[PDB]
């Protein structure tokens, strides 16, 4: 019922930390297609 | 389709299902999905 | 990544949050496999009036092959306690 | 900070997180048909 606001932060930064190293792995996979 | 076995089998007991949900339904399984975790997916989206 | 693109893909059909969160819900081990109790399996046979043989002499024969999915498959019929949730998404799909 | 934005943010990352786990599944299929 109420966020720990501690484990929230680290969720936060792991999460982001990690999405754009997925992003990195579509614009070239994407872009060898093209190429 | 081509799952013969497990949609015939489905089929009879269960009286009627969309044939392409249960070509899905029955891969979800196949990857090793909790079997009572997928029936609360489909006892979710309804 | 396939569980992914299943849900996407049901959410299609069942296009009728419950996406994403959906798809955070389900969680279990790589490569192992969960035998479920056999005794609901009778339970689903009586629920069922539509077939008093039939349902249960092809359910037998299907047992006699060896089916990786045969034990999953059998409980989930057995948990749809809701009633014609799914068999009034199939009528729209024919028509 | 309402606190009912606070745990609403999370779905946006989420939402970022699966939207962009789906694109990939068909940019691999098509690098499979074309070869």
């Amino acid at each position: 019922r109420a966020r720990n606001m501690k484990d929230f932060e680290n969720q936060i930064t792991e999460l982001k930390k990690e999405n754009f190293n997925l992003k990195l792995r579509i614009y070239f996979l994407e872009e060898r297609m093209q190429q | 389709t081509e799952e013969m076995e497990l949609y015939e089998l489905a089929q009879a007991a269960g009286g009627g299902i969309d044939p392409d949900v249960f070509k899905i339904l029955v891969d979800l399984l196949k990857l090793n999905v909790a079997p009572l975790a997928v029936f609360q997916m489909l006892k979710s989206m309804c | 990544r396939i569980h992914h693109d299943v849900n996407e893909l049901l959410s299609l059909l069942r296009v009728h949050a419950e996406v994403y969160i959906d798809l955070l819900q389900k969680n279990r081990t790589p490569y192992v496999t969960t035998t479920v109790s056999a005794h609901s399996a009778k339970v689903k046979i009586a629920e069922f009036s539509r077939t008093p043989e039939d349902f249960l002499k092809k359910y037998d024969e299907l047992k006699s092959k060896n089916t990786r999915n045969l034990d999953p498959l059998v409980y989930l019929l057995s948990k749809l306690t809701e009633d014609k949730e799914t068999l009034q998404y199939l009528q729209q799909n024919a028509k």
